[PDB]
């Protein structure tokens, strides 16, 4: 299962 | 004159955060991250005793006195088109994100210490009247060999106030329900809720929740073996309501809590 940054 | 006093290296990365290298402070060889920020790309500003710079600068002088689980700010400067900031850089060293990138979920004996480090950090900026507001796996810096950890990217912060806040330019998943469903949040009830998805993300390997409807749910679905306190301590930190959260206070008496690791022995068991 994808793990992924987020922008911020 | 800043290329004179630091000799530059590679680009560690790039982001909402400005473009941030890697360097060495040439009158002793200290190793420094060097961080650009375009003057176009700065929301809010504030001022210092007395000069007109990004408010990230106003933050980080109030929060690097002393020693503390935050990288310190050693100088900064104003360009033309940008400010630059220079920065204490441990080594070695690896992001949160990395680290439970490859290490998947953590044992919980490491993601308590690690928590305990992140709450005297957080703490600490309370106690300096700065609020992070974008606390998460990505902006935490693990030292190896010390078992220290450093909050980075204060670009999303604010003084610390107890009135609503209405404004919010931090990351989504890591925001309350409060602020999805109304716009509106209070300081340090929000940072709780980042806090509680921060130690779902170190015990299960990642985050709860991707969605805006996920958020504001508020149902925990644990994908990891975790213990009944642990469970018990990120429900809490997750509840709706923003007053059904702990203090801090209340987080560091947890029962999950006690007996934390110290950052030496943490090295020796779980990062040499
Ligand atoms: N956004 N990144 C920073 O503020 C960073 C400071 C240090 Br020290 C490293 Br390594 S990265």
């Amino acid at each position: 299962r994808k793990r992924r940054r987020h922008p911020s | 004159p800043l290329e004179s006093q630091y000799q530059v290296g590679p680009l560690l990365g790039s982001g909402g955060f400005g473009s941030v290298y890697s360097g060495i402070r040439v009158s002793d060889n200290l190793p420094v991250a060097i961080k650009h920020v375009e003057k176009d790309r700065i929301s809010d500003w504030g001022e210092l005793p007395n000069t007109r710079v990004p408010m990230e600068v106003v933050l980080l002088k109030k929060v690097s006195s002393g020693f503390s689980g935050v990288i310190r700010l050693l100088d900064w400067f104003e360009r033309p088109d940008s400010f630059v900031l220079i920065l204490e850089r441990p080594e070695p060293v690896q992001d949160l994100f990395d680290f439970i990138t490859e290490r998947g979920a953590l044992q919980e004996e490491l993601a308590r210490s690690f928590f305990w480090q992140v709450l005297e950090a957080v703490r600490h900026c309370h106690n300096c009247g700065v609020l992070h507001r974008d606390i998460k796996d990505e902006n935490i810096l693990i030292d190896l060999n010390r078992g220290e950890l450093k909050l980075i990217d204060f670009g999303s912060g604010a003084l610390l106030k107890d009135t609503v806040y209405t404004d919010f330019d931090g990351t989504r998943v890591y925001s309350p329900p409060e602020w999805i469903r109304y716009h509106r949040y209070h300081g340090r009830s929000a940072a709780v809720w980042s806090l509680g998805i921060l130690l779902y993300d170190m015990v299960c390997g990642d985050i709860p929740f991707e969605h805006d409807e996920e958020i504001i749910g508020g149902q925990v679905f644990f994908r990891q073996r975790v213990s009944s306190e642990c469970q018990h301590l990120i429900r809490w930190c997750l509840a709706l309501r923003p007053s059904d959260r702990p203090t801090f206070e209340e987080i560091q008496n947890h029962p999950w809590m006690q007996d934390v690791l110290l950052p030496q022995e943490t090295a020796e068991i779980h990062l040499h």
